[PDB]
DNA sequence: CTGACCTTTGACCTAG
DNA sequence: GCTAGGTCAAAGGTCA
DNA sequence: CTGACCTTTGACCTAG
DNA sequence: GCTAGGTCAAAGGTCA
């Protein structure tokens, strides 16, 4: 799908009672799997750049970033926010 | 529980 | 929540690439969950009448409905789409 | 005629 | 004390 | 092969 | 600073 494994990428902050911000991480597996309604979709692995791999979460596509300028720009923005 | 703010 | 342990209700078949039917059900349990945003909602434990409780199966508060007579026309007219 | 298997109920105990 | 749960046996339905 | 359940394995958090 | 309890997500095994 959109991301393949081995692939560098930014990721939410998978825990939603924290600060909204964007992690470098990188795609450890992805998996087909299925929506209430049966539908496949795409599950990826994300491993967070600088912590152990027992700090690894599943996410949803939505919640993965390809490593763009763009997305490196909401990543210091978002960094800001929760900063201040 | 989780990380950081 | 909206149903309670005890409940006799109608709910939607749990599998997705079956027909959508509406069985008639009991809650068993229930229980607070969390949504992918974190905001807490209802999970209920629901067991198909005439099956044994190895067929019981998790559902979202959109799967079961109240044994009404609205609801019981519904489930003879899907129960007829069905059979045809 | 019988046994498997399901439901609903009333009895009971225990943990909180 | 009372409550919600869990276990248990009695009893009736349907089916093959 | 699936869904439920339970258990183990790190790692956190909040108490004390 | 530390430790003890609870709790969480992942992963794996079991059960039917």
């Amino acid at each position: 799908f959109k991301f393949h494994s081995g692939e560098k990428v930014l990721c939410f902050e998978p825990d939603p009672t924290k600060a909204r911000v964007l992690y470098d991480a990188k795609i450890v597996d992805v998996i087909v799997g299925k929506d209430e309604k049966g539908r496949k979709i795409p599950e990826y692995l994300i491993h967070f750049n600088g912590w152990n791999r027992s700090w690894d979460r599943w996410a949803a596509e939505d919640h993965v970033l390809r490593d763009t300028d763009e997305n490196r720009r909401l990543q210091r923005k978002l960094a800001r926010k929760a900063v201040a | 529980h989780r990380k950081v703010l």
